[PDB]
């Protein structure tokens, strides 16, 4: 198991710029994994999962409609988009993977990779 | 209940279901007793459904021995109600479609 | 009341195959059912498995269904067990055995043979 | 399972009356019924004393008597001889998709 | 031809229209087809014959039961009264024979 | 009749049979068509058996589903070909603890 | 973050922490809680993925522990790698998603 992320650095405000996980040691793409943004001040919010072969899982109610999570099951790859570049947005970012027991949720989160930290 | 709880590979030719405690499931099959439990109840019936085909009318009966050999529903959080008439029969345990005979 | 009568006792070199046969007397052969169990020395019993004579299907267990196959032939009441690649662990006492009160159910184990040993080393 | 769970050995005295217990699962004893009992002399073939959960042949004797209870099940021989000097296994009739006929590990009664 | 002297008679090429419709009239058939009917047809009769159905991952053994009377009265009129009646093999109570409880 | 207002108030207590009692009514044309088969399987048996060529693969093709929903539909209304003078065809079922049972009577008339 | 934790705890090395996360009916009196564990500097580690579950590489003395619709988190002679963050996480049906905690600081002296 392994997972490295890519995508990160200081980005201009305005843009977009989409942040890419990469899976290892296992290839059978039954994976549900997930994304979380952590902004400075050490403080972890959850941002999406999506299904592992299928569609996306939408936000918290806190705020919506700005992230989006896409897969390349043929890569075995993970992909967030941003819909806007607020200053706010300036955090680390984790892809997590989850593996599915009969399609639903079991070990949420047991592998994490190496946070991209973003800034802008 | 189970001490190991989400450490077991799919198992494969399960015939019993057991539940320990509100959120984890125990399935009865040839390889022991596997237990699972999902981030979220409302979703162990994702788990049973798989292998409620495999169950046999004693098994479901003892599950709810005062509902006369009735079907059974299974509901979201794995508990067992008797089944009513206009519930749906995926979700719907000994009830059939067509009764499998064959002559001899 | 009915009686079952096996064969003899059986050395074997390990990579052959056996053909162990049961026969019984005084009963109804085809409506009630037949097993076999196995126990090693230092083991308890094993059902291993069995057959309804003219149903079809004979049934097995997990752990034998790739060496053991059940023949229900010839006219008599018998019964032909080959079973193929012998181990070690496969030397044990064998015992036929089949149900009186019960047809077509594997509810109780009513009578049972003398038993052969099958010794492999 | 497997087996059913039996005790290893059990040696009561002579006089008494002894309970041999076993537990299996609720897809094996206590939704089926018909608990099978079996008796092993050391140079003897196995001898059903009692089947279904209670009834009991007329070739065996009238000290045994066994009973089930949620899914465990007892034997209470009362009044033990030297001729009970045996193994004593329990069957039952499963839902497993494995096999057909459940075994237990099988009890030493010596007295 | 003694097999095929009786095989297409109107009755029995009637009978089954009869009783998949609410009506059939007051008057279907005649006297010398009834003579017929009451000269082909046995008065009663009853076999058992066995089927085995699949319960979970066991099986159960059962039993029909098809009884027939046939007979023709003073008046000229026929009757064919049949009862199969369903039964397990060997008096087992609240099976799947018995009820297989079916849902359409 | 059913009586669906307490049948399932309690979602863990059922009188016995409530699933063959409470079930969706069965439409005529399929109804029909299964007491059409019924009596033409029946029928030709019937006709086999009393010249003694005891024809039994005709009783192959009765259709345990088929007869069974024909009983449970039958239980609680009993359909009945009656015309306004005379009755021509009726059925009835009946449900056992151990038991269930078809019976149907089809009467033709040469008056 | 829905889930309301203490925002720091002080400790002794070999003694004992309890970290206690709340919640409402919603999110932790319907679906599990773990909780995660992130050490100053790394990403973050599962520490108990049940209600009182450790993974392969937790010593035994983790454990969490269940009560109504909070969770609490005991570490068992606390040493000097134990000094990180912690976060439980369950999952709430109403927001439908996963929830964190605020945040817990554990430092040993």
């Amino acid at each position: 198991v392994h997972l490295e992320e890519s995508g990160g650095g200081l980005v201009k405000p305005g843009g977009s710029l989409r942040l890419s996980c990469v899976a290892s040691g296992f290839s059978f793409s039954d994976y549900y994994m997930s994304w979380i943004r952590q902004a400075p001040g050490k403080g972890l919010e959850w941002l999406s999962y999506i299904s592992p072969s299928g569609s996306p899982t939408s936000n918290a109610d806190s705020m919506k409609g700005r992230f989006t999570i896409s897969r390349d099951n043929a890569r075995s790859s993970l992909y967030l988009q941003v819909h806007s570049l607020r200053v706010e947005d300036t955090a680390v970012y984790y892809c997590a993977r989850d593996n599915t027991v009969f399609g639903v949720v079991t070990t949420p989160m047991d592998h994490w990779g190496q946070g991209t930290l973003v800034t802008v | 209940c189970c001490e190991f709880i989400n450490v077991n590979h799919p198992p494969e030719r399960c015939y019993d279901f057991k539940m320990c405690n509100r959120f984890t499931v125990a399935l009865r099959c040839p390889d022991g007793e596997v237990c699972y439990s999902p981030e979220k109840t409302a979703e162990i019936r994702g788990i049973v459904t798989t292998m409620t085909h495999s169950l046999t009318r004693q098994v479901v009966h003892n599950k709810l021995t005062s509902c006369n050999y009735n079907p059974l529903y299974l509901e979201a959080d794995g508990r067992i109600r008797c089944g009513k008439v206009n519930d749906k029969a995926q979700y719907l345990l000994g009830a059939a479609g067509s009764v499998p005979y064959r002559w001899i | 009341q009915v009686q079952l009568v096996q064969s003899g006792a059986e050395v074997k070199k390990p990579g052959s195959s056996v053909k162990v046969s049961c026969k019984a007397s005084g009963g109804t052969f085809t409506d009630y059912a037949l097993s076999w169990v196995r126990q090693a020395p230092g083991q308890g019993l094993e059902w291993m498995g069995g057959i309804i004579p003219v149903l079809g299907t004979p049934h097995y267990a997990q752990k034998f269904e790739d060496r053991v196959t059940i023949i229900a032939d010839e006219s008599t009441g018998t019964v032909f067990m080959a079973l193929s690649s012998l181990r070690s662990d496969d030397t044990g006492m064998y015992y036929c055995a089949r149900g009186v009160t019960h047809p077509y159910y594997y509810y109780a184990m009513d009578v049972w043979g003398q038993g052969t040993t099958i010794t492999v080393s | 399972q497997s087996a059913l769970t039996q005790p290893a050995s059990v040696s009561g005295s002579p006089g008494q009356s002894i309970s041999i217990s076993c537990t299996g699962t609720s897809s094996d004893v206590g939704a089926y019924d018909y608990v099978s009992w079996y008796q092993q002399h050391p140079g003897k073939a196995p001898r059903l004393i009692i089947y279904d959960v209670n009834k009991r042949p007329s070739g065996v004797p009238y000290r045994f008597s066994g009973s089930k209870s949620g899914t465990a099940a007892s034997l209470t021989i009362s009044g033990l001889q030297s001729e009970d000097e045996a193994v004593y296994y329990c069957g039952s009739y499963t839902s497993s998709s494995a096999f057909f006929y459940v075994f237990g590990t099988g009890t030493m009664v010596t007295v | 031809i003694w097999y095929l002297s009786g095989r297409n008679q109107t009755i029995l090429q009637r009978m089954p229209q009869t009783a998949s419709k609410p009506s059939d009239g007051n008057v279907q058939i005649s006297v010398e087809d009834a003579k017929i009917f009451g000269a082909h047809m046995v008065p009663k009769q009853t076999k058992l014959l066995r089927f085995v159905v699949n319960d979970g991952t066991r099986y159960q053994m059962c039993v029909m039961k098809l009884e027939s009377w046939a007979h023709v009265f003073r008046d000229y009129s026929v009757s064919f009264q049949v009862r199969l009646t369903f039964t397990e093999a060997n008096n087992q109570t609240y099976t799947f024979c018995t009820h297989p409880n079916l849902i359409v | 009749q059913c009586q669906r207002e307490t049948a399932e108030k309690n979602d863990y207590y059922r009188v016995p049979h409530y699933w063959d009692a409470c079930s969706r009514a069965l439409p005529d044309q399929t109804r029909y068509k299964y007491v059409e088969q019924l009596v033409d399987l029946t029928l030709n048996y019937h006709y086999d058996a009393s010249h003694g060529l005891d024809n039994f693969d005709v009783l192959k093709r009765i259709n345990v589903t088929e007869v069974s929903l024909l009983i449970s539909d039958f239980r609680r209304q009993n359909r009945r070909g009656g015309t306004n003078k005379r009755t021509t065809f009726n059925a009835a079922g009946s449900l056992a603890p151990h038991a269930r049972s078809l019976e149907f009577s089809v009467r033709l008339f040469a008056n």
